[PDB]
């Protein structure tokens, strides 16, 4: 159950549900396995708020244990396209598509929480069939994980090897930690 | 002249 | 001749505290006698003195016209209204100054002008009412060719046509919701996250800081149209009284407020005397009612209420005394008899 | 001989700065109007229309025409103006103060120039008492814009289809109006174009593009619009004219100021870069040429609080910094 | 009671009241005293449309 | 009937058609009687936001 909070207005008080509220007040949550459904959904969200006002800055929570790459593109692209600024703000968790969507946030405006979790990884993906049609969406996750590798490097400034050689293998990130590898900016442990 | 003194409405 | 120094203790006599408004005023008005001296052309420079209630804007006009040697008036933007109307018409302060020049119109020309309650005839909106606002946006735009310099009708007691190009104009007015309009533009860090800047009451920017930071466009959304805040460029903000101010007023000025009772007493035939740490409360009282110096009166009448209701029967009373505790209603004011 | 447009320019180029093409207009009708005047097909008279915003020199241009023009000039405001029969004021008024310059000479006024200041404030309103000042005071203008004969006390008959009128205003809201029929967006798609507050053109670049139909949502009845043809408009400034205003005009702040130090007893210096920063906070202010007056006067109050009070001072100049407020005036002694 | 130039009784008229008892004699009628009843309703309630003007 | 300042009436209308009865005798009107009729129709709808004319 979302609870349904009010809102004081001089026109009159108008009952908002508790996220619509905090949309209102340019805040997104990206909670859950990112899908194809909640990432047209927050699409829409960006694109509303950039209409409104192109010139303050976006905040978009993330507390997501990862999800399909694909879904997520689809939120990186639309980040970078619109003009204004998308803080990325790590609460709980950011998986391989949550730190992927942090770090894409706009330097110095990324913040994690200090007991916050960020962990990468390489594309997990499979095919079953003729011989042919497996080097096929082989080689199309080979040029995912190359081309992930090459925006994680952009945004957090490491080199594309260093990165391949810590996203071969899962790898796990404490707030501090994610800081020196470039991945959030700054914390924020309190007011 | 005269004077008018506005009536509001409403 | 007279410096602004002079000026400014003049009015340091009647006024506590408002040194930069004394600035403003003290500099005009000499430069008003200077630029009366000399007969290129010199223009002037309109005020617009912007202050809380109680903080001292018509009170610093009553100890200008004192010591002015020109004609000076106090009018009100209330009573005007926009021409054809009922109202009064705004060429009436022109009118009222010439009362006070002995209708001289070359002495009324080089004359200074005060206009309280300026703030009353602000537009309800920054963008431009659908109806015909007779009291208000009607008023700013009767006046800027007041302001400015134009020539103006007068019927003497045929009409003299007296011009304003010379004359100076003081508006004055308690701009009240002009602080929330600053609080927008210079905080803009309002919201729920983590990344916005939630401020508690206390501890954020007070009405009197804000109206430091007050600049055209805000005075454009209060409801002051543009062409009309060019003609008034000299903006001269008062503080709120602090609790140190309002305990010299008490005292320091000669018309001050203890004076006052001082005098009701004596005449009576009673002296009143008020002990240094009740003056010290009735200011903490004082600031809570938010209504400025003016306080002070609802505080001292509430305290010496009984006392005057029963001293007029009592006889052989000679003294009053006030300590602290009166002010907060534990203790009774002290007699003494003769 | 009779003078050239070029000559007027001139004239008016030492009082106003940045107004190239309002300036052209004016000239260009009062030397069709002394053309006129010696040709006494029959000509006709554009009217003008002055649109620019709060401090861009309008009244200014006026008061600099009556200077150098012979003809007789009036400066009227329309605030002041009523329908007939009431008690604020007559439109025929107007003619009468023209009388006062002519000596009651109507061969003489009818060749005339007239002005109308704050004509925006005299709009027609969305309420059904009689607007006086409004919607009544344009059907008379009209009648004397198109040209009748008009009773005026010393009554006498005064024709206006040979008077000139230039009439103009600070139309406020008006560039919100031509926003909405020219400005055109406001999607949320990729496709879609945001405003970007930094992109959205200025009134005086939304000024240019104005219309008669535009005029008539503000409130102005269109009979009045079309009998005013021309329209100029005035750009809002410039900060490289804010820079001019306080230097090339004759009557400019800084001339005022030295003249007030001087009869004092000190010279007043300026510093070329003091100038650059002070238009820079003019422009900010969004209030013209005017609002330069009070920046000036800021920097200044301190000393000309302190100044008469100081001895044996002869100069005092100002920097950059003084503007700003982190540095203090200097002050050189004798 | 109303704002000026509007259909309503003028603020000043209590002084012309005050006269009448005063027999015009405004020496004797700045030194009087004067009772506004009904003075909470001129109180502007609370959040209503600014665009009109409380005139009362 | 409608509040001080609109357009719609006054109350002390009502006083003017009672000394037209009265032929404009004061003494004889101050000592007279008024039927309001349709009293219910200035009624409200607890406080309002804005102000009710009527
Ligand atoms: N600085 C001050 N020094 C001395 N007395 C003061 C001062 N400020 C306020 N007072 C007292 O407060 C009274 C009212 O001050 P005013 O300046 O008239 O208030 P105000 O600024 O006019 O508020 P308005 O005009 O009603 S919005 C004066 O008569 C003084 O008794
Ligand atoms: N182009 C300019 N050149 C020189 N001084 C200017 C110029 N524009 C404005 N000023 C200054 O501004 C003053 C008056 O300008 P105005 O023409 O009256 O502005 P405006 O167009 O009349 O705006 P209004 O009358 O308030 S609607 C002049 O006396 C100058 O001090
Ligand atoms: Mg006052
Ligand atoms: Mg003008």
């Amino acid at each position: 159950l979302v609870p349904m909070v009010i809102e004081q207005t001089s026109r009159g008080e108008r009952s908002f549900d508790i996220y619509s509220r905090l949309l209102k007040e340019r805040v997104i949550f990206l909670t859950g396995q990112v899908e194809d459904h909640m990432a047209n959904l927050i699409v829409a969200q960006m694109l509303f708020l950039e209409a409104e006002n192109p010139e303050k800055d976006i905040y978009l929570y993330i507390n997501s244990p990862g999800g399909v790459i694909t879904a997520g593109m689809s939120i990186y692209d639309t980040m970078q396209f619109i003009k204004p600024d998308v803080s990325t703000i790590c609460m709980g968790q950011a998986a391989s598509m949550g730190a992927f969507l942090l770090t894409a946030g706009a330097k110095g405006k990324r913040f994690c929480l200090p007991n916050s979790r960020v962990m990468i990884h390489q594309p997990l993906g499979g095919y079953q069939g003729q011989a042919t049609d497996i080097e096929i969406h082989a080689r199309e996750i080979l040029k995912v994980k190359g081309r992930m590798n090459e925006l994680m490097a952009l945004h957090t400034g490491q080199s594309l090897e260093q990165i391949e050689r810590d996203t071969e293998r899962d790898r796990f990130l404490s707030a501090p930690e994610a800081v020196e590898y470039g991945l959030v900016d700054s914390i924020l442990t309190h007011r | 002249g005269g004077s008018e003194n506005y009536a509001l409405a409403a | 001749l007279p410096t602004p120094h002079e000026i400014r203790n003049h009015l340091d006599d009647y006024v506590i505290g408002q040194e930069q408004a004394k600035k403003v005023l003290a500099v005009a008005v000499y430069n008003h006698y200077k630029r009366l001296r000399n007969g290129v052309e010199l223009g002037k420079s309109n005020i617009l003195l912007i202050g809380p209630t109680g903080s001292g804007k018509t009170l610093l006009a009553e100890t200008l016209a004192r010591l002015l040697d020109v004609p000076f008036t106090m009018a009100d933007a209330t009573t005007l209204t926009e021409a054809g109307y009922v109202g009064e018409d705004v060429e009436n302060i022109i009118q009222k100054l010439l009362q006070k020049s002995d209708y001289d119109v070359q002495k009324a020309q080089r004359g200074i002008v005060y206009i309280d309650e300026i703030d009353k005839i602000s537009r309800k909106s920054d963008n431009p009412s659908i109806t015909r606002d007779v009291s208000g946006e009607g008023v700013q735009q009767a006046l800027l060719k007041l302001i400015e310099g134009t020539v103006a009708a007068v019927p003497p007691q045929e009409f003299l046509q007296v011009d304003t190009s010379k004359i100076l104009f003081i508006c004055g007015g308690a701009f009240a919701g002009l602080d929330k309009v600053i609080s927008h533009r210079v905080e803009t860090g309002s919201g729920i996250g983590f990344g916005a800047t939630v401020k508690a009451k206390s501890d954020k920017a007070s009405e009197g800081e804000l109206l430091a930071q007050v600049e055209p466009e805000d005075l454009i959304k209060f409801g002051l149209i543009p062409e009309f805040i060019g003609r008034l460029p000299v903006v001269a903000t008062l503080n709120e009284l602090s609790e140190e101010a309002l305990i010299q007023i008490l005292k320091e000025p000669k018309n001050a407020l203890t004076k006052q009772y001082q005098a009701l007493f004596n005449l009576e035939g009673v002296d009143l005397e008020f002990r240094d740490e009740a003056l010290d409360a009735i200011a903490k009282k004082a600031m809570a009612r938010k209504t400025g110096a003016r306080g002070l009166r609802s505080i001292v009448e509430a305290a010496l209420l009984d006392t005057m209701y029963d001293l007029p029967s009592m006889e052989d009373v000679e003294k009053v005394v006030i300590d602290e505790s009166v002010i907060d209603g534990q203790s009774e004011p002290l007699l003494i008899y003769g």
